[PDB]
């Protein structure tokens, strides 16, 4: 999983 | 000198500041532990990892690009970028090297805090397609090692750090007719001492002066911020690969030479 620093941030696994 | 603002970009210590063969040049902490990753400002076109499985597979039946994702963000096509970015306007019109950089960038291994470590990534010329690289190691000599290949040649090296004016600061084209100088007196001088290997064609003068440009590793402190055997100027009649590790200033015009650059890209001439 990671995190999105730009908006939106979200997590895409 | 009137070549000043043309040779700036080969001024590759100062637009590139990093190591090229391999680029390690910062470091970031993940999770309390300190990394070494890539930083370079400018592109490396034609740069791959040869495994000894192809580097660009998801990460020994695997390679070191990123695994497989909901969504997918990597592979992803340029298209695929820009509609993933559209409501921003500071990324959905960049260029598609610059673009892929900030894709991988977007991904933070650390989903506890925001940290400094951002993924490198390879965009693929061919289909268009960026890469995200979850390994940032370059060599180790499970062994690997950095090289320009006739398989990479649409490949393209991407820190975290390539500035979106690269096109304008940084090198790609081969300077046909063309020969790095020395600016002395109102005059272009010859590099009065340069290291000759031999080379078939300008691929192979290419391949050889990445071989021998600014890394941040040894092969078999450490970085380079830049410095190194970044140029070469191939005589095509003689066949040789004239390589230099201090910045020309300025060009030569002679028909038998083609001036390149370790970040060059290893056929495309102008």
């Amino acid at each position: 999983c990671f995190t999105a620093r730009m908006s939106p941030p979200q997590q895409i696994c | 000198n009137p070549w000043t603002e043309y040779m700036a970009k080969y001024d590759i210590e100062e637009v590139h500041g990093s190591g090229i063969r391999v680029d390690l040049g910062e470091d970031a902490e993940v999770a309390g532990t300190q990394y070494r990753l890539p930083s370079g400002k400018c592109p490396v076109f034609g740069k791959g990892i040869i495994i000894e499985t192809t580097f660009l597979k998801p990460v020994k039946d695997g390679g070191f690009a990123f695994p497989p994702t909901n969504p997918l963000i990597s592979p992803m096509t340029l298209n695929g970028m820009r509609d993933f970015y559209k409501n921003n306007e500071y990324v959905k019109n960049l260029d598609e090297l610059t673009l892929c950089s900030r894709h991988a960038g977007n991904m933070n291994p650390d989903n506890d805090k925001n940290s400094n470590y951002k993924y490198p990534a390879v965009y693929d010329y061919n289909d268009k397609k960026c890469h995200i690289l979850y390994i940032a190691a370059q060599e180790n000599n499970f062994c690997f090692r950095p090289a320009k290949d006739k398989l990479f040649e649409n490949y393209t090296y991407l820190s975290k750090n390539v500035v979106d004016n690269w096109e304008e600061v940084c090198p790609r084209k081969n300077l046909e007719n063309a020969k790095f100088g020395l600016w002395v007196d109102g005059n272009c001088e010859d590099i009065p001492h340069v290291n000759e290997f031999s080379a078939n064609d300008l691929f192979e003068c290419n391949k050889l002066v990445f071989e021998l440009s600014a890394s941040d590793q040894p092969k078999q402190r450490y970085k380079s911020h830049g410095k190194g055997y970044n140029w070469g100027n191939y005589n095509r009649e003689t066949q040789k690969c004239e390589i230099f590790n201090v910045k020309p200033t300025c060009l030569i015009n002679n028909s038998s030479y083609i001036a390149t650059t370790a970040l060059s890209h290893p056929i495309e001439v102008e």
